[PDB]
């Protein structure tokens, strides 16, 4: 059924960088300040836009 | 130990060493035989006879002679 | 630890009680684990309140019942 | 093992000739009894198991303030198997 | 160690008065300060009764383990987390 | 500090007269010149006359080994 | 809080090691302190047997440098188990239009 | 539904019994009042959390996500910085195991609330402050070591975040010995500046300063650590160990005695190899080595864990170890006893500096003996609302006396004195109740020294007031209203 | 002179032991160990003086013990 | 040798004991500790003069006691192992 994995750190720690040309080298969410879903819904319930926010 | 641990908290009679009793609801012991007794009484022997109250008396093991059961557990 | 916290009494004023009905009275500088004492300016009480001076002494441990203090720690 | 050298060397070879010749012993007790025996085994505690024994005293209780004294004439009765505990010892004899 | 649940309780026992007896018949109430595991006491702000009546206050008093022969707790700790 | 096991091994180089006081047996004591201790407060007293204070008479004994436990004081006296 | 994390860059090193990007500590003590230190020789020893608690165990393996670096990877790589999706659930592409691109890129992609 | 907090309705099971924490509460020497202050985020929160668990067992922290216990507004909660000064009371061993009362005022950290440390402040004896291992002191962190000490309060300080040294910068043992004396040395010099007394230096050797992580419930003091290798080892006089375990006191192994002096140019410190060495040996090898050789290093901790454990995720298993290596937060104790004084000793200075008549008053001398059969004296700080915002609890310290349920009492505005006494009301005091932060325990009475929740004195309290019985203390006063710190 | 080397001195010589309780024993003695047990050989008792009578070969148990002292 | 050890094969007969101050208890036994302390059930007193009594369980701390009294249905030669 292939429902559950457990995998050995030597493993993880190869395939992470395998995938590393996709991954963003971000270590901590601060960059998202006014960037994040919770800061759209803002510039949605009032009527009034971030400068590089959806519309 | 597994004698004595049958007796916990039933209503326990002691004897001590200068002859006084003690009756009281028992609930600890140790290696070197110390006590807690606990609602207390102590209690002295028509020939004159006295009953004296105590609080969750500490009993150092040096004292202890024998110690007896009569009652059913205050549950 | 095995010793006796006894460290706050020294230098002050003991009077003791010893064993068989025995008084003493000193000033304190002494201890090991087994709470055997060194008293100093160590008078003797008799019975009969006839008081003696002696000079330093050793007290065996076992002998102590109680151990007082005549001026404050 | 360390012990039988020490019960065949010392004080304590009174008690382990005690056995093998099967000499009585007579024992003296803290309560002044004496109790005579002939001691069947023991250890460093002076512990003893004791037969054919016989507890002589002289009973004169505190109870009488007087009238308990009149009573010096002693008593014998015959204990056929005991054990005895080591402290209550103060001294102890060879009878041979 | 294995030091049991007694002597926990006389630690647990402490900042609050306690009433102790020696072998020679005197009874200390007092109020405890610290307790050793052997059970030496240091007791504050002591009335003594004496064997045979009287009555003295004291100032400081240390009490030598194996010479007790009762201490009465105060009555509360039977509720304590040791029990 | 003041150790008890280095103010007996003083009284030892001196030489001291020392009287000893025994448990329980508040009327005896004895009053010995002094070499000795194993670590239980054993001491040997070479002159170790008996003062039997209802008495007051002084009976006389060898060189005398007093066991530990039987101790209490240890007072300083003159010879 | 700024996560802090130091990337170390080649695992020759060992992997605690005061790495140059970490400004050097300036402190060392001039106005040197006398606090309460016990006298030498105070009567205080070990018993036989006391030990470091750990110290047969090596205080780095190769896997530290590794392993340490997982701690701050995204969300399906910093984790030892977890539950398999279906292929359709997995964004690949997700994490890039999340983040402000660099505007000197042409304006249709920008909007 | 108008239900927008996060209160519990029915009492959590607890390690003790309730009516033991009820009897401590007349013994006015075992309660200790502490507050806890310090700069934004360094971990004051996700610390209380910890004793909550030690001392609450069927709370648990979430897996994925921080059981922010003591922030009970959904605004709190939905910013992530506290914005109220939450109290919290429990009953937490020693090293000893004696069991001691702690009322324990969580603050706020962010500079604009302060408002709230110093109201919490005032009904303290003492502070713990809590700094980031990683960043040090911080803008906030000054500005608290400033206004408690003008307070007279007892100060000792808490070293959070130790973690973020191992895993986060990676700084070898040495160096990361270096960094705390570092963060030791700039509070110490902080201090002296402002104090005039010199005898509250504090450092590592003294107890007063202990080193934590508050994620993986790891706290420690030089005692509390020996304590830990006095119990496997046997036959250490542990009290003495502690003593050697900081600064530049170096072990030489071949004499096994400890020496102010290097026996090598190797020779690691007493601190780094004891300490810290095995610290790091722990967490590298949960983080590093889960697969090959963490059980085999366990073993040597004497650390079991069931094959349902071994598969948890890092953060998870690496509290989880820890929790079974150190235990109780006992070291937090040892520090908080004996260097926070008690309402009894602590009552004399508190008296002096708040209240306006001064010691020299006859009810300033009864205060001081902190009798709680003596007149009622009681000290309201800070208003908390109710569930469903309608109404309002006075909280405040019962500095004297003993408030009753139904009872009778005169409340003093800020502006009352013997000459103006219409900012005076008398109220009808209602349900009170001992606070702990998500559930409430109604008591009938509180004596002297304890924390108090009061209902339906609310009226007429702007801020602060004086709670004092209507028809005793006639010449009772009010203390200072509070001079904040900006 | 050490209480150790001291007994193995005595050993052999005459020797006279005093208990407690008062009673007091003369003997030649016979070894001595670890604890102070004593054994000694062709004894006699003393009660307040009068001599008790010769009880053959005792053995005394070292909690007994007060002075021993050594006889001319 | 370690004549406590032979005070727990002994289990399940029956004895008297005297202990130090003048009690004597008769008893049959069961348990025995390493501090020799006896545990007795179906248990008769007699006090120092004072009357006896009968009591369902006794537990009697190892230095108080002086001499058991074995009974004579003891053959003794199995305790020599
Ligand atoms: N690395 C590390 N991070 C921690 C630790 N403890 C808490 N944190 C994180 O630091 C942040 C701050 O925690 P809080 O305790 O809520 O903040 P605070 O110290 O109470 O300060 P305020 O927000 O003003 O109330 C949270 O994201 C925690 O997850 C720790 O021990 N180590």
């Amino acid at each position: 059924t292939y429902q559950r994995w457990q995998f050995t750190l030597p493993m993880m720690s190869t395939l992470y960088r395998l995938a590393n040309q996709l991954l963003t080298d971000l270590v901590d969410d601060n960059y998202f300040y006014l960037f994040d879903l919770k800061a759209f819904f803002t510039s949605k319930a009032l009527n009034m836009a971030i400068p590089g926010g959806p519309k | 130990s597994s004698k004595m641990l049958q007796h916990i908290d039933y209503r326990m009679r002691c004897i001590l060493q200068d002859g006084r009793i003690f009756i009281g609801t028992f609930k600890a012991f140790d290696k070197h035989m110390n006590l807690i007794l606990c609602d207390c009484d102590e209690f002295r022997k028509a020939e004159r006879e006295e009953k004296r109250v105590l609080g969750l008396v500490l009993l150092r093991g040096e004292n202890l002679v024998s110690m007896t059961v009569e009652g059913p557990p205050p549950k | 630890a095995h010793p006796p916290e006894l460290k706050k009494f020294m230098d002050k004023k003991l009077s003791l009680k010893l064993n068989g009905g025995r008084h003493v009275q000193g000033i304190l500088r002494g201890f090991d684990p087994f709470m055997n004492l060194v008293i100093d300016e160590c008078v003797e009480m008799a019975t009969s309140g006839q008081q003696n001076n002696i000079g330093m002494v050793v007290i065996r441990g076992n002998s102590i019942i109680m151990l007082e203090a005549l001026e404050r720690v | 093992k360390r012990e039988e050298e020490e019960f065949n060397t010392g004080p304590l070879s009174v008690l382990t000739q005690s056995v093998k010749n099967n000499t009585q012993v007579l024992i003296n007790c803290r309560n002044n009894k004496k109790l005579l025996g002939r001691v069947k085994a023991f250890d460093r505690h002076c512990n003893m198991v004791l037969e054919n024994v016989k507890e002589m005293w002289t009973e004169v209780p505190k109870s009488g303030k007087g009238k308990k004294k009149s009573k010096p004439v002693n008593k014998d009765r015959y204990i056929s198997k005991m054990f005895l505990r080591g402290d209550s010892v103060i001294v102890v004899l060879r009878n041979p | 160690m294995s030091i049991g649940v007694p002597i926990k309780v006389l630690h647990e026992a402490e900042g609050h008065i306690v009433t102790c007896e020696t072998n020679t018949g005197e009874v200390y109430r007092g109020k405890l300060i610290e307790a050793e595991d052997n059970m030496n006491c240091q007791m504050s702000n002591i009335t003594v009764t004496y064997r045979d009546g009287r009555v003295a206050q004291l100032e400081q008093v240390y009490i030598r383990g194996s010479k007790i022969r009762f201490l009465i707790l105060p009555d509360m700790l039977k509720n304590a987390p040791m029990l | 500090m003041v150790q008890p096991i280095n103010l007996i091994f003083r009284y030892l180089q001196n030489r001291s007269r020392i009287q000893v006081w025994l448990y329980e047996q508040v009327n005896m004591r004895i009053e010995g010149c002094i070499i000795g201790f194993d670590e239980y407060m054993n001491l040997v007293l070479d002159d170790a006359e008996e003062i039997h204070s209802k008495t007051k008479s002084r009976k006389q004994l060898g060189r005398i080994m007093l066991k530990g436990d039987n101790i209490t004081l240890l007072q300083s006296v003159s010879n | 809080p700024n996560v802090v994390f130091i990337k170390t860059e080649d695992p020759d090193l060992p992997a605690f090691y005061f790495d140059p990007l970490i400004n050097p500590i300036s402190h060392r003590h001039s106005v040197k302190s006398q606090e309460p230190l016990p006298d030498d020789d105070e009567e205080f020893e070990l018993p036989e047997f006391v030990e470091p608690f750990l110290k047969d165990t090596p205080l780095y393996t190769d896997n530290t440098a590794n392993g340490i670096a997982l701690l701050w990877a995204p969300r399906p790589f910093n984790l030892r188990s977890g539950r398999t999706r279906r292929a359709l659930d997995i964004p690949l592409v997700k994490n890039w239009y999340r983040e402000h691109c660099p505007a000197g890129q042409p304006v249709k992609v920008r909007v | 539904t108008k239900k927008f907090t996060l209160m519990e309705q029915t009492l959590p099971v607890t390690v003790y019994e309730m009516d033991f924490l009820a009897d401590l509460m007349d013994n006015s020497e075992l309660i200790r009042n502490v507050t806890l202050c310090g700069h934004l985020h360094h971990g004051k929160t996700c610390f209380v959390d910890c004793l909550i668990e030690q001392t609450h067992p069927e709370i648990r922290k979430r897996y994925d996500q921080d059981l922010c216990y003591t922030d009970i507004l959904f605004t709190e909660q939905e910013r992530g910085v506290g914005i109220k000064s939450t109290p919290v009371t429990v009953v937490l061993p020693d090293t000893k195991g004696k069991s001691y009362l702690f009322n324990i005022m969580d603050t706020p950290g962010h500079v604009n609330f302060s408002d709230e440390v110093t109201a919490g402040l005032r009904i303290s004896d003492g502070v713990v402050l809590f700094i980031d291992a990683a960043e040090g002191v911080m803008l906030n962190t000054e500005r608290l070591i400033k206004h408690a000490v003008q307070e007279r309060l007892a100060v000792t300080v808490c070293i959070n975040k130790i973690d973020r040294l191992i895993l986060e910068l990676k700084l070898p043992p040495t160096d990361a010995y270096y960094k705390l004396r570092h963060i030791v040395d700039e509070v110490n010099g902080l201090i002296s500046m402002y104090s005039t007394d010199e005898n509250l230096i504090l450092s590592p050797l003294l107890g007063n300063v202990c080193f934590s992580s508050s994620q993986y419930s790891i706290c420690f003091t030089l005692g509390s650590f020996a304590k830990i290798y006095a119990d496997t080892f046997g036959d250490i006089n542990y009290q003495e160990f502690a003593k050697r375990l900081w600064g530049d006191i170096y072990f030489n192994p071949k004499t096994r005695k400890f020496t102010k002096k290097a026996p090598t140019s190797s020779s690691q410190r007493s601190f780094v190899e004891f300490i810290l060495e095995p610290l790091y040996k722990i967490l590298a090898q949960v983080v590093g080595d889960v697969d090959t050789s963490l059980p085999r290093t366990l073993d040597e901790l004497g650390i079991h864990l069931t094959k349902e454990e071994l598969k948890l995720n890092i953060r998870p298993l690496l509290r989880l170890v820890c929790k079974k290596f150190f235990g109780e937060f006992t070291g937090f104790v040892d520090m908080c006893v004996q260097h926070i004084p008690s309402p009894k000793v602590g009552a004399k200075p508190k008296i002096e500096h708040t209240y306006t008549g001064g010691v020299d008053s006859d009810l300033g001398e009864a205060m001081s003996d902190c009798d709680p059969d003596g007149p009622l004296m009681c000290h309201t700080t800070k208003m908390y609302s109710t569930d469903d915002g309608v109404q309002f609890h006075a909280f405040g310290r019962v500095l004297s006396g003993t408030i009753h349920a139904g009872q009778p009492v005169k409340v003093l505005g800020e502006n009352y004195t013997l000459e103006d006494e219409e900012d005076s009301q008398i109220c009808t005091v209602g349900r009170l109740w001992i606070s702990v932060a998500r559930y409430h325990i109604e008591v009938n009475r509180v004596p002297a020294g304890n924390w108090v929740l009061i209902e339906g004195v609310d009226q007429p309290i702007v801020k602060t007031a004086t709670i004092t019985e209507p028809r005793g203390n006639e010449e009772a006063q009010i203390f200072r209203p509070l001079k904040f710190n900006t | 002179l050490n209480p150790k080397p001291f007994l193995n001195g005595l050993t052999g010589k005459p020797v006279m032991v005093k208990l407690k309780w008062g009673m007091e024993y003369k003997g030649y003695l016979v070894s001595v160990d670890g604890y102070m047990n004593m054994q000694l050989a062709n004894t006699e008792e003393y009660i307040d003086g009068a001599l008790s009578g010769h009880l053959g070969e005792v053995l005394i148990r070292c909690n007994n013990v007060l002075y021993i002292r050594g006889v001319e | 040798m370690k004549l406590v050890r032979f005070l727990m094969k002994l289990s399940h007969e029956t004895v008297t004991i005297e202990l130090k101050n003048g009690t004597q208890v008769h008893g049959t036994i069961t348990g025995v500790d390493v501090s020799m302390n006896t545990h007795l059930k179906a248990v008769k007193m007699t006090l120092k003069n004072r009357e006896p009594v009968q009591l369902e369980t006794l537990s009697i701390r190892g230095n108080n006691i002086r001499y058991f009294i074995l009974p004579d249905s003891l053959p003794l030669d199995t305790l020599l192992v």
